[PDB]
């Protein structure tokens, strides 16, 4: 369920990712491996790296669920970015692809793409996966990137809401970005901003979540945020408890991440991140392993900075 | 290093239609957190202890009971109602039996024993 | 476990709750018709019953020759407040419609309906340590009303676990955190935010007030789900500020939670699983935005066993 | 002259620095070791770490120069910064310390302090030193930080301008900062900003240099800048050649850093950085070594970001 190591390049990183997803001892023993439903390289690379497209199906822990995910490896040598684009959906059909164009439109109720930033070089990587969700963390070696997708854990019957699919990335996949970007929009899973996280409403409409407001972003998503890091909605001061959080007598508290929407029509609590938590930065930082009830959790920091409100931990089991 | 956080009474007794959440891990302790490598990151690792949990482990890893009180009122014709149970355990929870008391005339169709 | 009754005067409530505690095995160092000095395996406490209010104060040692507010390591003298006042729970005089008591070996929770729609909570116990190594954790809370007739929930008002209040004399609730920043072990931290004292604590007490200081206020607001009408409880996280405004999470209130009463009537049951929960309004039933004359729709959730 | 290692803490880091300056085989064999004219701990630490004050004298390569420097280790545990402040001067006088106050004022022709940010935990370090200048670089997790001071190389005979003393740091020393700062003012040597690099004018006037202007900074320093990274003064576009600089067929070109002042009164060429150059970021990054004519150069990036303008290399000899 965990694949730590160093990938010689982005293509080798994707190869290792798929090999882990298809041959991990835990996945194969429990029969939780994902099925590759599509794999193709449509574009004719010019002044750019070969683009790999893969679509995979995840059956879930019980084997009764239907999860469809996609991964894309888009890069440009002349700009030396080798982005990895991620997206999710509910159905796939190769015949529905219009002539030319792209295949991601064929997904039923398709969603905007997210991505992770990397390039062709040896790169330490941190991999987590489970029958319902997968997490990718790539250490840029003095920068840290992260992304993932899967099912959140709602408080309502899956019989009525069986598809709580969530996709999160460090930066929006609608544009091409260089990993040395200097914009605030480049951050991690704990603090989505400017189309960095999407969740599928039970009505079937994907809703974006942002911890901070943005004029460029749509007005609808302003009302819906992540409360743990969005304490500024109710607090009347810039400085709050969350920014000043600290460990207690050598013990690091772990705070979950919540999915909440406050809409005019009504309110609703959606769920929590499975295996991701907010932790302080003091006397600690990246690659820190914190145990809990015999369970270890790794620490990571956003690309933007490594301060208190931009740092999170991920469960490694 | 780190052994246990606790939170056994609260979550187990919390307002959950499930229960016994994250309980199998308690006995399954294991642990190899100690040990640090040098991918030219920085030599930093302090304390590394246990504290707190998600605090929202709600609704995890056992059956459900959606119906709690049925208002049948006046019964004059053959009524049919749904009964569902959702198990989130990684292993099945087998029902011991259904001891039917004063339930004569109530039957389930399409289901085994 | 769960008890109900009626009391024409507070003294009747004193007698009944003391009888229940003694029957449950609670040790009372000294007992009287109006003054109590009791304790358990966790901490020491003292209570006094006034004409129309309670006076509560924490304790660390016992001395029968000292007044109710002069016990060793008392909160009155071991608190940052210059007023040096103990905990106070303001009530009314005359009939109490009904009182609901939750009794255990580690904590006591009480909810008294002084009149139709009026509720006054009294909270005492020790926070669940949750594997956190710290000496103390004892918390005593009371209910205070600013002025009848005018806005009942004014800014100056104070409530159990309150995270925002304006008052220089009395505190609604308090907490113990021994040996903070190298200080003497006897420390009774009050729930204050505007005093700028180096050491203080804060809580979700007020619920979802506009200027409430707690990151879970959104969780309390969104406790109710419109799509399926499902309600989820929120543990009350308590935070303590260090000498240099560095917060350290301390614990949660055992067997306690908050939610929104938008779609639930007082006492409405929502059995979620094998354990049942009771929800009651804090002060009175009102509307969503009535944060001045009533307690809006904030509801206190207790686990019944 | 060069030392790579890991210091268990800031105090041990300063300890190793002083032992490197004293007993380095190259320094002792060539008789270029510095002399410690002062070492004291005046303050009574409360909720803070012990403060170490050091003043040292450098004779220079020829042994006829008079160079004076000072180092301070200021920290606060409750805020968890163990800042290391630096400053320079021409003379020292221990009796010139007032009752209370501080000793850095006793320096003849005292200058505002620059500093280095770290904290008490094992820390990899890179120390470069020579009879005329020293360079300190520490890899703070995601952040690379650097600083130093010494003599620049003017094109004129040393007979008339014998004190070309320069002091540069990542941030101004007039305020206390936490190494997780998120302000643009925290950057590297190649690009100073907001009192990050001071140079002693031949008229004994410490003139600071900033690549980019600032309202907070004094108006006088706006017109004097570092040209290589300050090409925007003459260019009529935001994007210029320097931002898009790239290696040539695997050969990384090294560009010397520049001092120039263009005021109303007149113009003058002051000198160049000795052992520091500007290089691109593409297909490279920190902890990279490149050999030119048998001389190796290390690559470091600023704390702010690792962008092309935000990167420089230091000669290692």
């Amino acid at each position: 369920a965990t694949e730590f190591g160093t990938a010689v390049n982005h293509a080798d990183l994707v190869e290792r990712l798929v090999q882990f997803l298809t041959a991990s001892p835990d996945l194969v023993a429990a029969g939780q491996a994902y099925e590759k439903v599509f794999d193709n390289t449509i574009p004719a690379s010019g002044t750019a790296i070969a683009v790999r497209q893969v679509t995979l199906r995840a059956p879930g822990l019980g084997g009764t669920d239907a999860i469809y995910m996609g991964i894309q490896s888009y890069g440009d040598t002349a700009l030396d970015y080798y982005n990895l684009r991620l997206m999710g959906g509910t159905a796939f059909n190769p015949g529905a692809i219009p002539p030319g164009g792209d295949y991601w439109t064929a997904f039923a109720n398709y969603s905007p793409r997210v991505q992770l930033l990397a390039w062709n070089q040896p790169m330490p990587y941190w991999f987590f996966a489970n029958g319902r969700r997968f997490w990718i963390v790539v250490k840029v070696s003095t920068i840290y990137e992260s992304a993932g997708a899967g099912f959140i854990l709602p408080p309502c019957p899956p019989s009525q809401y069986p598809y709580p699919l969530a996709v999160v990335g460090s930066y929006r996949g609608d544009v091409a970005t260089r990993w040395s970007d200097v914009s605030d929009r480049h951050r991690g899973i704990s603090s989505p901003y400017e189309r960095s996280c999407y969740l599928r409403d039970p009505a079937g409409r994907w809703l974006g979540f942002t911890v901070d407001g943005g004029a460029a972003n749509e007005s609808d998503y302003n009302n819906r945020t992540l409360l743990p890091l969005g304490c500024g909605r109710y607090a009347g001061s810039s400085d709050t408890v969350v920014k000043q959080l600290r460990d207690s007598f050598g013990k690091f508290p772990l705070k979950a991440l919540q999915f909440v929407t406050r809409e005019t029509e009504g309110r609703r609590y959606l769920g929590d991140f499975d295996g991701a938590f907010y932790v302080p930065t003091l006397n600690s930082g990246a690659e820190d392993v914190i145990v809990e009830d015999g369970v270890d959790h790794v620490v990571f920091q956003t690309a933007w900075r490594s301060g208190n409100p931009w740092l999170y931990a991920i469960r490694k089991d | 290093e780190g052994i246990v956080a606790g939170i056994t009474p609260n979550i187990d007794a919390l307002e959950l239609n499930q229960d016994i959440s994250l309980a199998a891990v308690a006995a399954s302790t294991w642990g190899g957190a100690y040990g640090a490598h040098q991918p030219v990151e920085v030599i930093h690792s302090t304390y590394q202890a246990v504290h707190q949990s998600a605090l929202e482990e709600n609704y995890y890893n056992r059956l459900w009971l959606i119906p709690t009180a049925m208002e049948l009122g006046n019964v004059v014709s053959t009524q049919i109602r749904p009964a569902s149970v959702w198990n989130a355990y990684f292993s099945p929870r087998t029902l011991t039996a259904i001891d039917r008391e004063a339930a004569d005339g109530i039957t389930l169709s399409g289901q085994a024993s | 476990a769960y008890f109900t009754g009626t009391a024409n005067n507070p003294a009747d409530l004193l007698a009944k709750v003391r009888v229940h505690a003694e029957s449950l095995g609670w040790v009372t160092d000294r007992a009287s018709a109006s003054e109590w000095l009791c304790h358990n395996a966790d901490g020491y406490w003292s209570f006094n019953a006034g004409a129309n209010q309670f006076q509560m104060a924490g304790n660390t040692g016992f001395d029968n020759s000292l007044a109710w507010n002069a016990q060793p390591g008392n909160s009155v003298q071991n608190n940052p407040y210059s007023s040096k006042g103990p905990t106070v729970a303001q009530l009314s005089g005359g009939p109490f419609t009904r009182y609901h008591l939750f009794a255990t070996a580690a904590y006591l929770h009480l909810h008294v309906e002084i009149a139709a729609g009026q509720f006054r909570p009294v909270m005492i116990g020790s926070l669940n340590k949750r594997g956190v190594g710290y000496t103390g954790g004892q918390y005593v809370c009371g209910s205070f009303i600013y002025t009848p007739g005018q806005a009942l929930t004014n800014n100056w008002s104070s409530h159990p676990f309150d995270g925002y209040h304006i008052q220089y004399s009395n505190s609604s609730c308090m907490l113990r955190l021994d040996g903070l920043d190298g200080g003497p072990s006897p420390e009774w931290l009050p729930f204050d935010y505007t005093t700028n004292v180096p050491r203080r604590v804060v809580g979700p007490g007020r619920g979802n007030y506009s200027s409430q200081y707690h990151p879970d206020v959104g969780l309390i607001d969104a406790s109710a789900n419109e799509l399926n009408s499902s309600t989820t409880t929120v543990p009350c996280a308590i935070y303590a500020f260090g000498a240099q405004q560095r917060s350290r999470y301390v614990g949660e209130v055992p067997d306690f939670g908050i939610c929104n009463m938008a779609f639930l009537a007082p006492g409405d049951p929502l059995v979620v699983g094998s354990d049942t929960w009771r929800v009651y309004p804090l002060l009175q039933r009102g509307t969503a935005t009535d944060f001045d004359s009533t307690s809006a729709w904030v509801g206190y959730c207790f686990r019944v066993v």
